[PDB]
Parts: C-alpha cells; structure tokens; sequence
C-alpha cells in the first residue's frame, strides 16, 4: 500500500508487481504519453526503462 | 420467462427457492415488494432488482412496425433493418445469447498469453 | 404579372402550337398553365374555360391574349397542397407504420380517387421509386413531385 501511496503521490502512477502491474489512476493530465516517450521505450526492455 | 403465470416477482420467490441457502446469496431488506435479491460478488455485495427482467430477457416487440420498416422507402433503415426474421410477435434467451458468446471470448483467451493491467481507483469524488 | 414574365408568357404561349395559327387548343390550356409553372386543379381550368364540353374541347381554340387573362385568374389563389397534409394522406396507406407504400397501392388511389390520373400517368410518375420490393417512400415522392 505504503508503495503504491508515495509513488502516487511523486507523481508515478504504473507499478510493477511481480508479472502483473497496478496503475492508480491519476485523474490529472500528466505528461508520459508522447511520440518522443514512445521512442524512448521502443525496443527498450523491461528493466532499461 | 416462458410461463403465463409468472412474474419478476414469481421469479425471485422461485429464486429463493433453488439457491435460497447459496454461501453466495442472499435475500433483501424485505422488499420482496420490489422483489429484490443479493449476491456476494468479489468486489461486494449487491442487491440487484429482478424487476421487469423477464422483459429484457426476452426482447419482445411488435413486428408489425417492424417489418413495416423491412421494406421502407429509405434504403439506411432498409438495410438497417433488412433482417427481422427474429422479431416476436406472439427463438433464444438474452442471458444464453451473451453467456453464449461470452464463452466464445473466455475460450480465445484461455488460447493465448495473458498480461493484466490491474487498474486501481483512488478515490470515489473523482478528486 | 410584370412584362418581364408576360414578355416570356408569350415564349411559352407560342412554344405550344403543332401548325401555326397561334391558337392552344381549349384542351392544352391546362399544360400551358402548368408548364408556366402553374398546378391548377382540373375544376380551376375548367372554370376559366366556361365549362365546355370534351367535344368542343378539341375544337375551340385560344390566343394569348385572351389566355393571359386567365393564366393570372388562375395564379391568384385561395389554398394550395402541401407536404405537412400532402404526406398525411398517403402515410395512410402505409400497411405498418414502415414509412413506405406499395407502388401498386400508390399505384391504385392515385387511378381510382378524386381527378383520377390514368394507368400511364401513375406508371410515369413514381416509375423509378419503387425499390427491390417496390416500396416507394411517400415523404420522398412528395417532395418530388413538389419541390421539382
């Protein structure tokens, strides 16, 4: 829980959690989503990102 | 919902009838009135309305109006309609309908490779 | 009716002869009305023709001058159809509520009701409306054949 609320809180809403992951929605218009953070995860694996 | 002497209402009496005891269900705050019943889901306890669900579970409409429109003028509402082979005016359940194909779907899944995103609420204010 | 248009009147007038006196059968006033854009009942002509006799509705004869008189009599009046009853009275024949009528149903009233039209004229007019089970939409043929 504990996790989940400061990560949340830092402004990270995806979390991993073992295969599975959670995602608390934000409701606010946060700013992950875009051609350039798109390329950056592109081919990137699971860990380098 | 294929019985003249039935009701909503005779459905949840019936309905307590086979399950009644289900470590699963449950009945109403006495508002059989409403006719009213319970079940305990994973996410929580709901006492849903088997008002008019009878109805809805047989998707009843007067075919005259129908077929009327089969063959209208406007060629959108013809296709649209084009096939009314079904309608009732005097086939198959809702509830199969859906759990049928819902059973479709339960089946290519278990074909492929799962990867779940559990998405979490927050808060109910929409804060 | 502004020389403008009487000077045309004449166009149309003239534009109506199979020889040459100058003369529209006491029959072709209707047609010449019409084409001049005019929907005159078959009652209105008449009674701007004296009521004459199917006979002497091949002979007689008329001049624009003597026509003009009439074209506006005619063009002055009281009511007029439209789709907001026009639509109301065919939408009664239509067998279920669908929006569409039989093009033999259409077919019937309109030869066998009021002015009756003949098998052609029907034939004609909604000939092209009928869709692969012949159904024609009323709302639409009304306003074809008034909007056109």
């Amino acid at each position: 829980l504990h996790n989940l609320r400061e990560r949340y809180f830092s402004g990270l809403i995806y979390t991993y959690s073992g295969l599975f992951c959670v995602v608390i929605n934000p409701y606010k218009q946060l700013p992950i989503y875009s051609e350039k953070i798109i390329d950056m995860y592109k081919g990137k694996k699971r860990h380098e990102m | 919902c294929w019985f003249p002497k039935a009701t909503d209402t005779s459905f949840v009496e019936k309905l307590i009838q086979e399950q009644g005891n289900h470590a699963k269900f449950q009945k109403s705050k006495q508002l059989k009135d409403k006719t009213e019943f319970c079940i305990l889901h994973y996410a929580g306890k709901v006492t849903y309305n088997a008002s008019a669900w009878l109805t809805k579970n047989m998707d009843p409409l007067n075919d005259n109006v129908t077929s009327l429109l089969n063959q209208s003028s406007d060629k959108f509402v013809a296709d649209l309609w084009k096939d009314v082979d079904r309608i009732v005016g005097l086939f198959r359940t809702v509830g199969q309908l859906y759990k049928e194909q819902l059973t479709k779907l339960m089946t290519t899944l278990r074909n492929t490779n799962p990867n779940f995103v559990r998405c979490i609420i927050p808060n109910h204010e929409k804060r | 009716f502004s020389e403008e248009q009487t000077a045309e009147f004449k166009e149309a007038f003239q534009l109506f002869d199979r020889t040459g006196d100058g003369k529209i059968l006491y029959s072709q006033c209707g047609d010449v009305m019409r084409a001049l854009g005019q929907n005159p009942t078959n009652a209105e002509v008449m009674k701007v023709l004296g009521n004459p006799k199917s006979d002497e509705m091949n002979l007689k004869t008329l001049k624009f001058e003597q026509f003009l008189p009439m074209m506006q009599t005619i063009a002055k009046n009281k009511d007029q159809g439209c789709f907001e009853d026009y639509v109301e009275g065919l939408r009664v024949f239509d067998k279920e509520g669908n929006g569409t009528v039989m093009g033999a149903e259409i077919r019937h009233v309109l030869v066998t009701l009021g002015e009756k039209m003949t098998e052609e004229e029907v034939e004609q007019l909604v000939a092209g409306h009928e869709d692969s089970n012949g159904c024609i939409n009323y709302e639409e043929l009304v306003r074809m054949v008034l909007s056109g």
